[PDB]
Parts: structure tokens; C-alpha cells; sequence
């Protein structure tokens, strides 16, 4: 089991369903950075559309995974954010800027289509 | 048997009426208006080419041939009969055949099929 | 009852199967083939958008997909449901919906929509 | 009497079968392969548009459609009926009408009629 | 039993006469006039390639060949045989063989072929 | 919980975890069909790279989900097959014929641009 | 002593006059397949216009080399089948698919020279 | 008798087979599928030009030869022998010689070698 | 019954296997001219590659079927003559001129189509 | 086991060496010089990649590079191992990988990869 990943044309896709806590995030984040080493990726598209809720401890992980993989050498687009998670749990209690969000995965990959030249 | 027809040739909706000359037209008065906000249908064709005849309800048929003019656009009657038109008490654009009515629908939305 | 609502919008032929889940209507094989060669019908569609949970009717509804190959040019099943394709106890060309299946039908007989 | 037709415009061979539904007419299998090498005839049409109805043995008629495949080019069963294709579980390319039967057989030998 | 020949390959509408040259074959006068006005054939052909001979029937065969010129056009006796035309009692347009008889057929309706 | 589907440029990208049982595979195969109605898809790229062993009667059903989509109105491609399963299960007398299996996910969508996009 | 087989420019033109039994059929079968490896070739034109009667024990030998030569590495064509022998071929019933026969040895070499090595 | 050699001119992967006609040598079936996902060749060859003969592996060499179409696609057999298929119990794209087997395996992946 | 004729677009061909007597040739000499009456011709191509010894009366016959086939209109090509037939046995009373000999049946056609028929 | 290996691409025929590291395998020279007058002998790759190691006989394997030069065109020792060449107690064209050895071998026969 775990959280999968999939190489796609010098980019990198990843789907995420409703995970539990920071333990389910650190078993994910150590499996995201380890395979962005192996693939010579340049953009990771974190599809998180299928998420009910996100705990406050995950806000200091997924609000800092964009500060994680940027230093690794690849841009990150947090695409597919639900309304319920976005209001008071990605609220004004974090340092959320420079994250390059999108709306849906077709417009997500369209944005990172124009970072690999075309 | 509370069903008649529906379709989608990507802009309009052609519709077919086999013979039911009764007050059961309150289905096709209602169930055809509800498709107009279910998808963006500009034109619709009624196609009563097989119907003999209309007894006392074209009043139901002219309101549904006027509700669409204030819902979206371009209702048209396709292929009336000689016995069907018999007395006109009461306009609305019509045509003759099912084939040629479809082409002038595209002429009111600026299209034509060639290659 | 005694209705199947077939005619010809273009040179292809539309056909709509509404909710008719019964083995008594063998006539959708019979009364379609008589009106198939009654005019020039090159290709035609089926469009079973909602008829779900139909049993052995494929003994009619697939051999009728083989007669149109003989009496005319090919035929296209249009938009099978989810549980319908789950009934595969035991080729033919299919599509997703009637606004794109008609488009690839015109792609066979070499016509396209312009402007 | 008991013979059908043999003449050609030398690239195709037309043929006509009127109504004779009996197994003793094996000459339409016999005296057809005889004419296929007496000239240099290429893909030939059957045109059984008036034939009602072969019940027991179309093996004399649908396996002779494989005899011509190995002796010459292909064969077009032009214009089947509606009763003839009632239930036929027992492929070969057919057409609908003798005018368009000549077109998509002439498009195999790469010629048409255009001015 | 009660049949001679009919066909329809193109706008020309041709015939075929096998050996039955008696005066009781007035139907091959009538059938080429019955099918003529229904489906419009400008050119017609005869193709009496296999017929020996005519005893006392040019009155019902070639004296009525003028009656298709007043019907539409262009009777064309394709290949009257050598012993068939010894002494004639009794103009028209004829030819030698069907593959070169149909060549001047489309030349009368102003059409040609392309390779 | 489950095995998800993400839309990406009028294509689908089923990526499966290590699922080795038919009663989950029949529980899975509804999701392939119940999504392809709602999104008007044309080619579904089933990624089976993360599956090591398969049971036999799964391949009499997963060998028929090609005929699920091919009758539904969209082509299907089976990318990334392991060399073990093709020699311990597929050499059995099942009847793979005309499935159009790719090699990896990079060459999948490159082949699946040749069904949509000239 | 044997069935006369010649060669043409990058083609083989085997002609059959008459036979004796299956012993001449297996001797001819050993003749053609050895010769097509004794030299190089790409197209065989089998001429059987001079035969009016073929036993079921012989049509399989002409069913062998019409399909053993395709696996050998050359396309085959069996031109000029007589109408008497063509009856009992499919009265037996064996489809010659992939064979693409013709009417005479001139027109038989029209398609084969066109198709492979234009 | 260690193994069978394999390397690559970067698009295809060649292979050689010497005299190993026994079912205990399945290593040519296992260690050949292993190299396919190791480096992603598209076409590959067998080149069994020097082997006489095959008795014990009638299908298992062609079963795996159909089962790199699962992952490559299709292998091309190079140079079967006259004794090898002089008789057998009973598809597979094949060629005759490696200098022509390579020259047409490139054409399936749209490359060429021109001066 | 061993000597085939396989005419190829107004250009005939002749295969000749190992003969043993001139009684074969007299039945053969009428067969070549009976074919050149039935079809039009421009050049017959006699092939005698499979002969290592020749009767002196047979050399009178094969030296005659040149001049039997010149008068009909067609040219001749005596292709593929072996050494041991040619060296010490065609030094007999021949008058071989205007014969247009060749080396092998592939090049024997293009030494005739270069001259006649094209 | 009277073999080493062999293959045959188009003009540059090449050879392969698996793990057979002894003086009793001088056949890889003897069977190799026979093929140089079995066909035309332009450049030939050794490809001793799957070999660890050889210390005993480099006089057999390196002086043979100056045996094929005087008989035919030159050779390329393709893919020497890492610690194989660490043993050099005591020139020739060479490369590193089989896929790029052909990139310069075809340059000496005026062929370059197109598309």
C-alpha cells in the first residue's frame, strides 16, 4: 500500500485520497522525495481533490512540502483544493504564499506544460 | 408509457412524436421544456410527420411552440399533413421534410455540411 | 406500444430506444429492417441511453447489429450504460454519445461540419 | 431456360438472379466459375434483389462467395431483402442497391465515372 | 415462371434475352416499358448475344424499338448474331459488344470514365 | 479508500496499488465504468506497474475489462506489465488479442496523442 | 527428374504440370522449401492451371507450402485455379486467406511485384 | 553452457540461439523477458538461422514470442530452416536474413539508413 | 509432361530438365510452336541450365528450334549454357549467329526487353 | 560445445564473446577468420562486455586485431570491463558501448542514421 506516484513525460503526477495524520504524511513525504530523486522530475502535481478534512498538524507539512520540494529542485502545484479544507484550515495561521495553486488537473498540467518549455 | 423522445445533435434537439391525439400532451409540454435548461439547446424540431390528426389541442401545441421562443430559440414544425392542417383558428417558422428542416436550422446558427 | 420513432435527419438514420425492457418487442428488429431499405439508409445509430438491466435481448440486439452490415453499411451502438456492459456472458463499432457518434458516422461517408 | 446471365464490360461482371429457390439450381455455382476464366473478369456482383426466399441451403450461395475469392477477385451480394436476412447466423462485403453496388466495387479496381 | 429480365446498373437500364423467341414473349415488350417510366432510364440496352433466331418476331421486338425513343431514348441492340440478320423485311442505333456498346451509351448522356 | 481515477487531457490514468484479489477487482471495475460516463473520456491508460502477482480468475475478468471499455466507447491501453506475470499467468490459455499494451507511461500518452490531437 | 522450378528477378515461378501421388507431393514440398533457402527469395508464384482434379491428401500439401512458406520468410500467391478443382477445395473447406490468388501467371506477378519491393 | 547473449543497437535488441533444443533450457525464455524492462527496446529479434532442429518446444517458443507483444511490441523471427518447419503440428511476423530483418524492423519504428 | 510453358506478357519462357533421348524432343518441338500460335509472342527464352551432356542429334534439334521460332516472329535467347555442353560439343556443325545468348534467366530477360518489346 | 558465438548484420558483420576465458578457446580466432572470406569483411565488433576476466591470453585476443586488419577492414573492441583493463602488464579503435560502436562503424562505410 501507501500513496502512489507515476512518471509522465519529464513531469510527475501523484494522487492522494483521505489520509489520516502526520504519520500518514511522513510515510508519504519520505516516499515523495525519495522518488523525485529517482525520476529526473521538474514539476510535481499533488492532486488532493479527494480529501474531506485536513488536520492542523498536516498544515505544517503540506504548507511546507512546497518549501521542501522547491529546495530539492522542482516546482510544486497544489491542485484540487476543496472548499471545506480551504476556509479555516489553510487559514491566516500559516505562511501560505508562493505555492502556485490550480483548480483542476487538466488546468494543472496545462500550467506545468509551460514550465518545461512547452 | 409516460415518455416520448429526446436527443442531442450537439447544438439542437430533434424530437419525434408518434400518434397520441389526447390530453397526454401534458407530458411533452412539460418534459420537453425541462430539457432546455438541462443542456444548451438552441434549435428544436417537432417532427409531427406521423400524426393524423390533432383533435382539439393545438392550443397546447402553440404554447409549446412559443415557450421555446422565450426559453432559448427557434422552434419549428416539421412535416404537417394535408388532413392535419384542416381548419386554422389562429407566425411560427415551418419546413417540409425532416432532412431539409435540419439544414435551415444550421442556417439560423450559421453552419452547413460539405467536404 | 406500436411505436419506435425512426426517420432520417441526414443521409444517415437516427433511431431512439427509450425505456422498453421487454422481449415482446422483437419488432425493433422487424419494423426497422422493413423501413431500413424503404429509403436509402447508409449508416444508422441505436442510442440506448437508459434501458438498464436487459437480459438475453442481445440474442436479438446483436444479431440485429449483424443484419445492418448485410442490408446496408455499418451500425453504431451509442452510449451503453455501466450495468449493461457488465452483462457480457459471451466486432462492432461503438461511441460515447449521439453528438459524437453521429460525427464519426459522417466521417465514414466523408462529410464534416463546416464553419 | 435453366441459365441466368454471362456478359460483362470486362472489368466487372454483372449478374442477375430472379426467383428460383431450389437446390437443383446448382448451375449458379457451376456455370459461374466456368465463365470466370473464359474471360479475365475481376470482382463481380450478384444482385439478388428479387429473390424470396432461400430457406434451407444458402450454402450453395454463401460458400460460392468464397469460390470466387480464390479463383478471381471478390464478390458483392448486392441488395439483400428484409426477409432474407431474418435470422442468418451462418464475413463477405455486401451493398444495398445496384447503382452504389457498382461504385464500391469499381473503387477496388481504381476507376470511377466523373464528369 | 412469368419473368424475362430486369436490371438497373446506372442511369442506363439494360436488358437480357436468352433463347425463347416465340410470339408468346410479348412480356419482354411490356416489361421494358413497365420499368421504364418508373425509374428514369435515358439509355437502354438489349444484349441479344445468345439468340438464334428470329422467325416472325421483329414486330414485337424491333418495330417496338421505336416506341422507347418516344418513351425516353436510345434503343441499342447489342450484338445481333451473324445468321440472325440474313434477310430483313423492314433507322436505329446499334453496336457490337456490351463492353464497347456501353462506351457510346454514356457518350449520349455526356459522361465518361477516369482511371 | 479505493483505487482512484484522475482526468488528464481527455484521458484517464488509473494507477493501481498491490491488489491481488478478484472480489476487490470486481469491486474496483465499477469505478472505471462509473467514471467514464461522467467524464467524456476517449482513452484510459490502466497502469499496472505496481502489481507483482495476479490470480488466474482475475485475468478472466481483468482480461475482459478491455471489452468493458472497448464496448463503452473508449480505447484502453495496458501499460507496464511485469515480466513475471507474463510468464506465470499469461502463458496459460487465456486469449489476449488486440489489447495494444504500451511499455511505460511516457510512451503511453505519446501513443495516446495519436488517437486525439493529430 | 522432378517438378520444374525456375527463378526470376527476386521471385520464384514454380509451375505444376501433373503429379502421381502424395510421394511426389512430399518430394515437391521438400524441393521448394529447400530451394528458397538454397538461394534468397521474397515471392513465390505457384502455377496450378494444368490440374483438374486434386485429392484431399494432396490439397493439404498445397495447404502446407502455401502457409509454410509465409513463416519461412516469403509471401506466396497461387495463380490460376481451375473451376473443377476450385469446387472440391471449399467443398472440403479450407480458407486461403493471406494468399491473394489471381487468374493467370501474368496478372499473378502484377500484385506480388507491387506489394513487396515496389 | 551459461546463457544466451543479448545487446542492442539502441532501438532494437538482437538475440542469438545456438543448438539448445530441450525443454530444460527455459533460460532463453526467462532471461530474455528480464532484459526488456531493463532497457526499453521496441523491436527485437531471435535469429535462429543456425539451429537444426526443433522437436520438444513446438509452442513454448512461439507462446513467449506472442508474449513480448505484451511489452515490446512484436518480435520478428529471423531465418527459420526448411527442416525446422518441413513438418510441425500447426500470427508471427518473420523475415529471412538479418540484413533484411533489421532493414524492415526499423520501418515499423519509422527510421532508416540512407547514404 | 515435364516441359512447361508459362508465358509472361507476350514473352514466353521454357524450362528444360535432364533429357535422355531425341524421342522426347520431337514431341517437344511441336509443343513450342503450338503455343506460339495460340498466343502472340516477342521472345521465347529457352533455359538449358540443367543439362550436362547433349546427344549430337539433340544439338540438331536445339539448333533447329531457334530457327523454328525465328520465322514465327519472336526472338530467341538460349540462356545459361553450361561449360561441358558448350566447350567440345557445340563445336559441331552449328551456325549460331543472331542467337543472343545470356548468362542466367534473371539477366536473360533484360537482354531481351532491352532489345525487343520495350 | 563447438561454438563461441556469431551474428550477421548488413555490411558490418559483428561477433560476440560470452564468458569462455581460456587458451582452449582459440576457436574464437579460427572460426572468425573463416567468416572474413565467407562474405565481405568491413568492420567487426568484438563486444567482450560479459567477461570477467582475462589475464592469461591477451596475445590471442589483442594481436588478432592486427590479424583482421591485414585480411579485411579493422575491428573495434567494444566495452572493456572496469577491472579487466586494470590488469595491463603490457593502438586500435575502440569504444564503450555496443549501441554507440555502430555510430562510428557506419561512418567508415558511408552510412549515417536518418530519422
Amino acid at each position: 500500500m501507501g500513496i502512489p506516484i507515476l512518471k509522465l513525460g519529464e513531469c510527475l503526477l501523484i494522487s492522494i485520497q483521505s489520509e489520516l495524520d502526520d504519520h500518514t504524511a511522513v510515510e508519504f513525504q519520505e516516499d515523495l522525495l525519495a522518488k523525485i530523486h529517482e525520476t529526473s522530475a521538474r514539476g510535481v502535481v499533488i492532486d488532493i481533490t479527494s480529501i474531506d478534512f485536513i488536520d492542523s498538524f498536516i498544515a505544517k507539512i503540506l504548507g511546507d512540502v512546497v518549501s521542501m520540494s522547491k529546495l530539492m529542485g522542482a516546482k510544486v502545484v497544489v491542485t484540487g483544493i476543496q472548499p471545506a479544507v480551504a476556509i479555516t484550515l489553510i487559514e491566516l495561521g500559516i505562511t501560505f504564499s508562493g505555492v502556485l495553486s490550480a483548480m483542476d488537473l487538466e488546468s494543472g498540467l496545462e500550467k506545468l506544460k509551460q514550465e518545461l518549455g512547452e | 408509457s409516460a415518455l416520448q423522445e429526446l436527443s442531442a445533435p450537439l447544438l439542437p434537439i430533434f424530437e419525434k412524436i408518434s400518434v397520441m391525439p389526447l390530453i397526454g400532451t401534458i407530458d411533452t409540454e412539460r418534459a420537453k421544456l425541462i430539457i432546455e435548461n438541462l443542456l444548451i439547446g438552441v434549435v428544436k424540431n417537432r417532427s409531427e410527420v406521423v400524426l393524423i390528426d390533432i383533435t382539439g389541442v393545438p392550443v397546447v401545441d402553440t404554447m409549446v411552440a412559443h415557450h421555446i421562443i422565450q426559453a432559448s430559440e427557434a422552434v419549428r414544425l416539421v412535416g404537417c399533413q394535408a388532413m392535419l392542417v384542416g381548419i386554422r383558428p389562429e407566425q411560427i417558422i415551418t419546413t417540409n421534410t425532416m432532412k431539409k428542416g435540419m439544414e435551415r436550422a444550421l442556417a439560423l446558427t450559421n453552419r452547413e455540411i460539405v467536404e
